[PDB]
RNA sequence: GUUACGGCGGUCCAUAGCGGCAGGGAAACGCCCGGUCCCAUCCCGAACCCGGAAGCUAAGCCUGCCAGCGCCGAUGAUACUACCCAUCCGGGUGGAAAAGUAGGACACCGCCGAACA
RNA sequence: GUGUAAGUGCACAAGGGAGCUUGACUGCGAGACGGACAUGUCGAGCAGGGACGAAAGUCGGGACUAGUGAUCCGGCACCUCU
């Protein structure tokens, strides 16, 4: 639809997700964010699932 | 090694301007600070690349890298929009002014055709003069050939001068072409 | 007819008072824009809601024409 | 300055139909420029 | 009567505008006091201010014909001043500062003078 | 300690501002000269930065004097009002404006530093 | 002028521009506001690991106040549970 609700699992695998919205159309490619990841620990990139 | 002009401002013409306005202190003598020229495309919120060509044509007549001017300002009867290109900018200082002065004067003005003068009643209270031509072919450092649509300036030149007298008595000393009234 | 619409009371103003002595993080104001500016040992919130960063007593005054809140110190015992 | 943001500069010589040899900066690449007609020449310039 | 400003008031009123405007960060105490510059074309000042009370507790500048007497650069001038400003905050008592700059970006002398005085023993 | 001085701060931030007239460059503050170096322009060494001091107080700055514009501003009285009388009308005790006027005002205070003792 | 109603603010800018960036964090949270209850709201500060900055420092989305739906039931990912 438009900003919808989108999953960025952690490419750390750990299994962290992040949530968050986004406009499909202005960034219809797969938004990539460097988050912290508790688990491990430290600040990893995120990928969107 | 200075601009001729600027060597002319520095000796004779500080001298000439001294004796005739009897300034009473060394730091009244008005001179020229810079020149700025206008390309106000318009037509350009149809097509982009108008903006280009004034860029190329400014480039090409003043020597150094235009700068684009953003429409402040939304209208509709001539369909215009915040942010599109509307028209180039450069300003001249220094030893780039005062030659692109020098060839101006020198060259393009007579270049024009018909030119019959410039009217002396230009200056707006603090002597900064404002014309305005209507294509750009009497410079060589353009071509006829490479050209193919007018694009007209306005060129001003802000002094020190504090007074229409005192700029209009200045640009004169300089060498300005103009008219009599 | 078109009206009958409105939105609940937000209670905002002021909470404590010229004189009254708080404790740290108490809330001083709510308020929507900075009609009252922060002043010493006190902040603003995402809200722009001051409270107090220290013990002490509540005291209204005028810094560069801005009515502020400030927190004295009240001494100890 | 920036570097790559402008054109080329290159002393050129100004030739007019009445002689004169000008020396000064330009951007014209032919070394020498020859002109037909300058402030020298001009009727108005010249009061003709 | 010029038509406008003169270029020294526009530079003097921008200056004090943007030295106000990092004042709103930067304050002075008395164990943490503010370090502000001022930075002329022919000398650099400091001084250690405490903000609450008002008062300076050190102050140094190139007036003082003991720095005077170096024949470097102006760059040499500022980096000796922030030695003497250094050590007189250290015979002062006082060791953290705040570093203002005074409505001056942060580079050539006033970097320069700054690196000294953090090389000198002033931890900001 | 003093100077027509430079800074850093104040004050329920104009009683301070703006404007007009008359002055100055000791050190400082500037304007100023130039772009070789750090750095900079959405183009421009204009600005920022850097390197200097040939020139100048015309400006900034500050000094003195002007109520001119702004600004501050009583007392009294009135409007209004709490309580109480009063069958309405109105009255008594207390609080007390805004506006206006008299007037004030061409700032005051603190800490350093220059030049002089 | 502030993305968007109106209001309270903002020229010290919260208004305009540029460079880097993802704090539109994880564990929490003294103290409070508002409240029949359920909701709701603000919050200094501490630890981890970061961004920007010379530094001081600021950053737990947006000038603020709307952009929302309890419980039940079910889906998906992970867990040193059963």
């Amino acid at each position: 639809d438009v900003r919808p609700k989108i999953t960025l699992a952690c490419e750390v695998c750990k299994h962290r997700n992040y949530i968050t919205k986004k406009n499909r159309r202005n960034d219809p490619d797969r938004l990539e964010i460097k988050k912290f990841c508790p688990n491990c620990g430290t600040h990893q990139p995120h990928k969107e699932s | 090694a200075l601009p001729r002009l600027k060597q002319r401002y520095r000796e004779e013409i500080r001298e000439a301007l001294q004796q005739e306005f009897n300034y009473a202190n060394v730091m009244q003598i008005p001179g020229v600070v810079k020149v700025v020229v206008n390309m106000g495309v318009g037509d350009a919120a149809r097509d982009a690349k108008l903006i280009n060509g004034a860029i190329n044509d400014l480039a090409l007549i003043t020597g150094q890298k235009p700068e684009v001017r953003r429409a402040r300002k939304s209208i509709a009867q001539f369909k215009l929009r915040e942010g599109m290109p509307i028209g180039a900018r450069v300003t001249l200082r220094g030893d780039r002014m005062w030659e692109f002065l020098d060839r101006l004067i020198s060259i393009a003005l007579p270049r024009i055709r018909d030119f019959r003068g410039l009217s002396p009643k230009q200056f707006d209270g603090t002597g900064n003069y404002t014309f305005g031509l209507n294509e750009q072919s009497m410079f060589h450092e353009i071509d006829v050939d490479s050209i193919d649509r007018p694009r007209g300036m306005d060129i001003t030149v802000v002094t020190t001068a504090t007074n229409d007298a005192e700029g209009r008595a200045l640009l004169r000393a300089l060498g300005f072409p103009f008219k009599e009234n | 007819s078109r009206n009958g619409r409105d939105s609940a009371a937000q209670r905002l103003g002021v909470k404590r008072f010229g004189g009254q002595v708080v404790k740290a993080g108490e809330i001083l104001v709510r308020q929507r824009g900075t009609h009252f500016h922060p002043g010493v040992n006190v902040g603003r919130g995402g809200d722009d809601t001051l409270f107090a960063l220290a013990p002490g007593a509540v005291e209204f005054g005028a810094k560069r024409g801005r009515k502020t809140v400030n927190i004295v110190p009240v001494a100890r015992p | 300055m920036k570097t790559g943001i402008h054109p080329e500069y290159v002393d050129t010589t100004v030739q007019c139909g009445c002689g004169h040899s000008f020396t000064t900066r330009s951007t014209k690449q032919s070394g020498t420029i020859v002109v037909e007609v300058c402030s020298q020449c001009h009727p108005f310039y010249t009061g003709k | 009567k010029p038509v406008g400003q003169n270029i020294s008031e526009v530079r003097r009123n921008a200056r004090l505008r943007r030295h106000a405007r990092l004042r709103k960060k930067v304050a002075g105490t008395a164990e943490v006091p503010r370090l502000v510059v001022n930075r002329s074309a022919r000398h650099i000042h400091v001084q250690l201010v405490n903000d609450l009370n008002g008062t300076t507790l050190a102050a140094a500048s190139s007036i003082e014909a003991d720095v005077r007497a170096i024949d470097g650069d102006k760059k040499a001038h500022s980096v000796r001043v922030g030695q003497l400003i250094a050590e007189r905050a250290k015979a002062a008592g006082v060791e953290t500062v705040v570093f203002d700059r005074g409505g001056y970006t942060y580079g050539g002398r006033i970097a320069a003078l700054a690196d000294a005085a953090r090389e000198a023993g002033l931890k900001f």
